[PDB]
């Protein structure tokens, strides 16, 4: 009855991140004998319903999704669904479908935390789309309670979003030197944006860390790729491909699911942007 | 049966280095399992492997019980410095 | 009798190049309403031949194809085959299959010539795996005949190779620096790989363009995530993608090939790492 | 029947950017052709626009010939200013 074709809905492989993931994905479904069938969705809500369908139809054992806001009405679609279905790096507060992500609202907050710790006065937070739940919900918290949790003056104004690019990241920099109370230490959502708030710190004249420290997140390669090296909070993209797709092949073979809601573990890499 | 290391991998043992070293454990018949800071889980699941999250520096010992442990505890050996894991 | 699923042999989809490829391929798969069966080979001939079998088994109305080296044999074995087959990004000699690539021994020598006519003595070239006809058989050429049009001598020290990687990229520097003639302008097989150059060449206390003009490929966004801004090879991984899928459109939908061996255009792009 | 335009897209014509000019040419019914340096291929097909290769700064013509024209040249204005690619 089955099609050993597991299907994937993905926003754009074009990005290092949504492409580590997918190759979690495929060395897995590959270990176990499934072919994927990928298809990108752009993060258009209503593409993202239709690709679910086209993909549901063409019969597919599962479905891995992945998405930057799984909709209160996706969640009504993906259990009407007739396979199993767990979601990667994505995440949506009712936990009726399995998902394999990172603790974020922790390491947002072991990050911040990690720079109070180092003395720090102004800490500034640089995130993408606000719209997202993982954002707002749990990355932006984190920072604000490892602040809260310390006495400090939870500022709406240092923290100023961007979509996920390099040159976003550079924008930030400036509107955040732009306060009269300048930051000593910047937290940014995602490695790209973190490159750019480094240059666009640097071409200011000001120096990493000497001047404001920074912190990114994912660990992606562009981590190494700079000068200063970035220091990241670890996050295993190939890791949560794996075990996504892993998971799925236990809901479909039919093994004993310990739980369908996971979170692997994570850390911070401390490089150069911050002493 | 067993052998321990100490893991000098930058990436510790995770992504495809990682599937590797489970992948080179379901070849064998015998029981293996990988133990970090005393916790135990089969070496030869992904899930259990990649649970446990080994950073860097982290010593960690190979188990292996069955008809073949010492031919098992052998490859290991090799799929671990053929990968740049441990030493 | 068909199955409205090509499928795509892709070496590593982790890699900004391969993916950024993969997605030009999708893209247009979709605008033609085709499933895609994605799978990587990591460069093993062994599972580039195998993953050839399984796809072509599944019934496949077509195959995509990229390869750092084709192999003569896989000629063999591509000539055999039930379906229409388009290499991308990739080369072969004897262009009995289509292939969607880049004039490249014409943009290597383009850009070597444009550093002779900014008047360079020493010119090097760091390069990847000698082993790829791509690589030793087109890009080293231009690199030597750009020279040897000019009258200057070939030095087979000059040219130094590594992986891909950032890594390798900074150690071919190093490596070219310890020559007793230094060099004073450097031509990068990758974007990447000269993002390493950049680097560790200022690690030593140099300056680009300053000291040594360096000159990329690809064109990836890796080219504006530096200081300086690399200058680069423009070469439309994405346009490749697209069009590769398009003509193996063509060639399965029976419309009329104008050619299947086909070669879109290529500039540079000059920004600052290099005066 | 036609508009000639000017491209400001450090991109140029290419990637998705193209991909949706493209796209945006199918849906009417009349004849569409882009014409760059003097060279002309059907503004409908990819390999076409592709193959011309629109670098940046580059003016650009849009002809269309049908029994929609004035609907098509319309909504490609919006279609190329929508994606940032001339003006
Ligand atoms: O490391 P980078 O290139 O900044 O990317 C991270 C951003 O891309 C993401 O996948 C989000 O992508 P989308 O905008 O396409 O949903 C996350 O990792 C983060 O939101
Ligand atoms: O821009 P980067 O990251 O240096 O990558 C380019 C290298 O990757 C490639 O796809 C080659 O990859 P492979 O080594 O996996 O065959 C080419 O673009 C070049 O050989």
């Amino acid at each position: 009855k089955k099609t050993t074709t597991v299907g994937v809905i993905i926003p754009d492989i074009s990005n290092i991140f949504y492409a580590e993931l997918a190759r979690g994905i495929e060395d897995i479904a590959t270990m176990y004998k499934y072919n994927i069938i990928l298809s990108n969705s752009d993060q258009n809500q209503d593409k993202e319903l239709h690709l679910l369908n086209n993909m549901l139809g063409k019969q597919v054992d599962g479905i891995i999704f992945m998405s930057g806001n799984v909709t209160e009405e996706h969640v009504e679609e993906l259990k009407k669904s007739p396979v199993p279905v767990v979601l990667a790096a994505s995440i949506e507060s009712t936990n009726q479908i399995p998902s394999v992500t990172i603790d974020y609202e922790q390491a947002a907050f072991d990050a911040v935390q990690s720079l109070i710790d180092s003395g720090h006065k102004n800490i500034a937070f640089v995130s993408g789309t606000l719209e997202e739940p993982i954002n707002h919900a749990k990355k932006v918290k984190g920072y604000k309670r490892a602040l809260t949790e310390s006495g400090l003056p939870v500022r709406d104004s240092y923290i100023v979003e961007g979509d996920y690019t390099y040159d976003s990241g550079i924008e930030a920099v400036e509107k955040l030197l732009e306060e009269d109370e300048k930051p000593t230490a910047i937290f940014v959502g995602t490695d790209e944006m973190a490159l750019g708030v480094i240059h666009g710190a640097q071409d200011r004249g000001l120096n990493v860390p000497n001047d404001l420290e920074i912190i990114g997140f994912d660990n992606t390669r562009l981590s190494t790729m700079v000068r200063p090296q970035l220091t990241s909070v670890v996050q295993p993209m190939y890791d949560i491909g794996a075990v996504a797709m892993r998971l799925l092949t236990k809901y479909m073979n039919k093994e004993t699911v310990d739980s369908s809601i996971v979170q692997l573990p994570h850390r911070i890499e401390f490089r150069q942007s911050t002493k | 049966a067993q052998k321990t290391f100490t893991v000098t991998a930058d990436s510790g043992i995770h992504a495809r280095p990682a599937t590797t070293l489970v992948q080179a454990a379901s070849k064998f018949d015998s029981d293996i399992n990988l133990e970090f800071n005393g916790k135990t889980v089969n070496l030869k699941s992904i899930m259990g492997v990649m649970s446990l999250g080994i950073q860097k520096g982290a010593t960690i010992t190979i188990s292996a019980e069955g008809s073949d442990e010492a031919d098992a505890l052998a490859a290991l050996e090799d799929t671990m410095s053929k990968e740049g894991l441990g030493e």
